Formats: structure tokens, sequence, C-alpha cells
């Protein structure tokens, strides 16, 4: 735990070395501000060097239940082979939730609003512009993709 | 000149939310008041006693004005 301490931390600071990763972090910050979708995925620094073993564990025992996973299977792969391997070896990982509680999901507010780190040592800035999107079963998912496909993306090594 | 070289600025971060997200009169009296307050008391003793004189000469002027108008007593005779 002490060594990936240390490995999150150094793995922390060659993430905020790169560039388009602090803007995406930036732009889920400002635009869900206040809801569980702001805080970035390896969290801040001093809940790396305050998270102990006990945390863990209450993660592991409250977050990796059977109904919440998916054993996917794909390529040269017979179903009924994994299927009774999964019968085998992953049957009956938890089943229980240990206090008859079952977490959920709150809607998260979305707010427009802006963040501006200015530091002019960078020889290039990085802008990202949002709105709300509109889910992950909404059916206008496939037309926003397609003017995504008609605006499209660029960098300089394009030969167009 | 233009926006992009008026200043060099590092490790400034400035959050800003939507006019249409927040208020446009957020507390306007309950902080508004003791804002306007704590602004008069800062700058008032350095406009209301030159404002103060001014009144003063201009009420003592008048009145030594309608005096000079007003009647000698000393020539009766």
């Amino acid at each position: 735990i002490e060594k990936e301490r240390d490995v999150i931390l150094r793995e922390m600071q060659e993430n905020d070395a790169s560039m388009q990763n602090v803007v995406f972090d930036y732009l889920h910050a400002t635009a869900f501000q206040g809801t569980p979708l702001a805080q970035a995925v390896e969290g801040p620094s001093e809940n790396v060097r305050r998270l102990s073993r006990t945390d863990l564990t209450d993660y592991l025992n409250r977050h990796y239940k059977a109904p919440r996973m998916v054993l996917a299977a794909a390529g040269g792969v017979e179903h009924q082979q994994l299927l009774d391997l999964a019968q085998k070896h992953l049957s009956s990982v938890s089943r229980v939730y240990e206090e008859d509680a079952v977490p959920g999901l709150t809607p998260c507010r979305f707010t427009g609003s802006e963040i501006r780190h200015r530091d002019d040592a960078l020889p290039l800035a990085h802008v990202a512009i949002a709105v709300e999107g509109p889910g992950w079963a909404n059916p206008d998912n496939v037309t926003l993709q397609v003017a995504n496909a008609i605006i499209g993306h660029y960098d300089c090594t394009y030969g167009g | 000149r233009e926006f992009g070289n008026l200043a060099r600025i590092r490790h400034v971060i400035s959050y800003s939310l939507s006019p249409f997200e927040q208020r446009a009169f957020p507390s306007y009296f309950s902080k508004g008041i003791p804002n306007v307050l704590r602004r008069t008391r800062e700058r008032i003793l350095r406009v209301a006693p030159p404002f103060v004189v001014v009144y003063l000469i201009y009420t003592w002027g008048n009145q030594e004005f309608e005096q000079s108008k007003r009647k000698n007593p000393a020539m009766y005779e």
C-alpha cells in the first residue's frame, strides 16, 4: 500500500505533466461541480496520503457486488466453457451487501460555468467547450455522434 | 496591444458561473447595506468636512450680506 502510494503520487505527477487530461478533469469539475461526477478518478493528493486499508476494504466490499459485474469474453471463446468456468471459479463473489443497503446514483446537476488556469510558460493553450450530453440510453446519442462526425477532428500531422 | 500579449500571468485559476445559473441581485439588501455603510464610513471623513465648511461659509456670507444691507444704527441724527 505504501509503495503503491508512492507510485500513484508519481503517476499523478506524470498525469498533470500531460495537458489534455488536466483540461479533461477541469471541464468535468466546472461542469458537474457539487456532484460526485466532478471529482477525478485518481482523486486528490491528500486523499492519496490519508487513504488506509480499512477504506479500501470498505470500498471493495461495497462496490464489487455480483449484480454490478459483467464477465465479458470475445474471440476464440466458447460460451458454455466460459459459463462453466465462471460457475467453477467466479461464482458466489459476495451475493450479500452485509447491510441490506444498495447504494443509488443520484442525478448530477450540470452547471454552465468556466474555469481558466492561466500559466503563460506553457507553449500551447488547450481549451475545451462542452454542453450537457443526453446520456447512455438516450436515442439522440447516435444523432449527436453523426454531428460530431460531421464536425470531426484534426491535428497538425494530417495530410489532407 | 490586443488580448494575448497584455501581461504574463502564471498559476492563476479563475472560476465563473453562467448569468442564467446565478442571480442578478444576490442578497441585494442584506449585503448591500453593510457594504454601502462600509464605503461611506471609509470615505466620509474626506468629503464631509469640506462640504460642511462650504455650507458654513455660504450661510455666514448670506447673513453678513443681509446685515450689510441692514440699516446702520450709528446715524440716528
